[PDB]
């Protein structure tokens, strides 16, 4: 199969700024490769066509170039409504790949998250489940690392992480972390803690309580 | 053989 | 217009095979090629295969050759997509496009063993003995998507986040946090309100501090 190798994964842009979206194949495709911008809960949407043709109706601020195995897509002064993931894709050969993404998302100031653990409720606890939960909210960029500690030793094993979209009127993200033992092993330990290690700071974040 | 984008736009 | 009409969901047991449709309107049928498309949420795109409605001619991704077969009926110009025993790996949206420039909604495939489960609701208070608070709701082990959570019926809406489903074995887990000044609770009730249509319940849990 042919891969195609996009970059950057990510782009923070003001509007008005100018991106250049990076395609490389791993073999010559000639012009068969093809842009799509993918907003999201929507189908992809055929934004250029072999290599340079634009779409009618796609706004002319965008242009595809290049040749061979290096192609760029152009975005000239991004408008808010271009944020959203952008593909290409090969037709040169079957099967047709595409390239693994570039998310254009919009910038803002690095905001550190607001980090909050929640023991079990005792709803929960009277049945033989034990979840904690630690919300992670309204940090910039998306980059983040959340590790749970459980007596001080890390567990990773039943965990369920779920990430927001990037939030429409202040640009950052949020992440909720949950940790699900049974019932009968929360009950054999004291310490549990959730720590988040962002950019905005050396050390980690740390929230943690005792049972 | 298939050319992408003719569906639409010949 | 050219339609290409795919249902929104469908759930499927794991190793039952499963037929997804695409209904093709407003063009001739048989003058362009139909492609089917995988997509995990918030991953890249793969190519399954396509079939020419001419003389049902078929392209398959070798990636799929075991598990996608592609068929027609013509008669009522629809295109479908058979999965042979699916498994967790085949939960993903797959779309239908003709060549990658009309495209269909995308249909939401889910393989879990579950029946229709109405979720376990969970009001999370801060840390006992812990100028703002966040409280929280976890909203555990339903089936299928989706529920509609809110808080106090709606009337708290600012300061929420309500963070996408995870599925994990075979059922879904959810969480929301709100945020509010330090002032307003516990003084003032805050419920959360979870709604799912599938098993026709709604529950009220209110948050209450710790004791």
């Amino acid at each position: 199969d042919i891969v195609l190798i996009q970059s950057p994964a990510t782009l923070s842009v003001t509007p008005g700024d100018s991106v250049s979206l990076s395609c490389r194949a791993s073999q010559r495709i000639s012009n068969n490769l093809h842009w799509y911008q993918q907003k999201s809960h929507e189908s992809p949407r055929l934004l250029i066509r072999y290599t340079s043709q634009s779409i009618s109706g796609i706004p002319s601020r965008f242009s595809g170039s290049g040749s061979g195995t290096d192609f760029t897509l152009s975005i000239n002064s991004v408008e808010t409504e271009d944020f959203g993931m952008y593909f290409c894709q090969q037709s040169n050969s079957w099967p047709f790949t595409f390239g693994s993404g570039t998310k254009l998302e919009m910038k803002r100031a690095d905001a550190a998250p607001t980090v909050s653990i929640f023991p079990p409720s005792s709803e929960q606890l009277t049945s033989g489940g034990a979840s904690v939960v630690c919300f992670l909210n309204n940090f910039y960029p998306k980059d983040i690392n959340v590790k749970w500690k459980i007596d001080g030793s890390e567990r990773q094993n039943g965990v369920l992480n779920s990430w927001t979209d990037q939030d429409s009127k202040d640009s950052t993200y949020s992440m909720s972390s949950t940790l699900t033992l049974t019932k009968d092993e929360y009950e054999r330990h004291n310490s549990y803690t959730c720590e988040a290690t962002h950019k905005t700071s050396t050390s980690p974040i740390v929230k943690s309580f005792n049972r | 053989p298939i050319t992408i984008g003719s569906h639409a736009h010949g | 217009q050219v339609q290409l009409q795919q249902p929104g969901a469908e759930l499927v047991r794991p190793g039952a095979s499963v037929k997804l449709s695409c209904k093709a309107s407003g063009y001739t049928f048989t003058s362009y090629w139909m492609n089917w498309v995988k997509q995990r949420p918030g991953q890249g795109l793969e190519c399954i295969g396509m079939i020419h409605p001419s003389d049902g001619e078929t392209r398959l991704n070798q990636k799929f050759k075991d598990k996608a077969t592609l068929t027609l009926d013509k008669s009522s110009s629809t295109a479908y997509m058979q999965l042979s025993s699916p498994t967790s790996e085949d939960s993903a949206v797959y779309y239908c496009t003709t060549h990658f420039d009309y495209w269909g909604q995308g249909t939401t495939l889910t393989v879990s063993s579950a029946k229709t489960t109405a979720p376990s609701v969970y009001p999370l208070a801060p840390v006992c003995g812990d100028s703002s608070v966040t409280l929280g709701c976890l909203v555990k082990g339903y089936f299928p998507e989706p529920v509609t959570l809110t808080w106090n019926s709606g009337s708290l809406s600012s300061g929420v986040h309500t963070f996408p489903a995870v599925l994990q074995s075979d059922l879904y887990t959810l969480s929301s946090s709100v945020t509010v000044t330090s002032s307003t609770w516990p003084s003032q009730s805050i419920t959360c309100n979870v709604a799912h249509p599938a098993s026709s319940t709604k529950v009220d849990k209110k948050i209450e501090p710790r004791g």
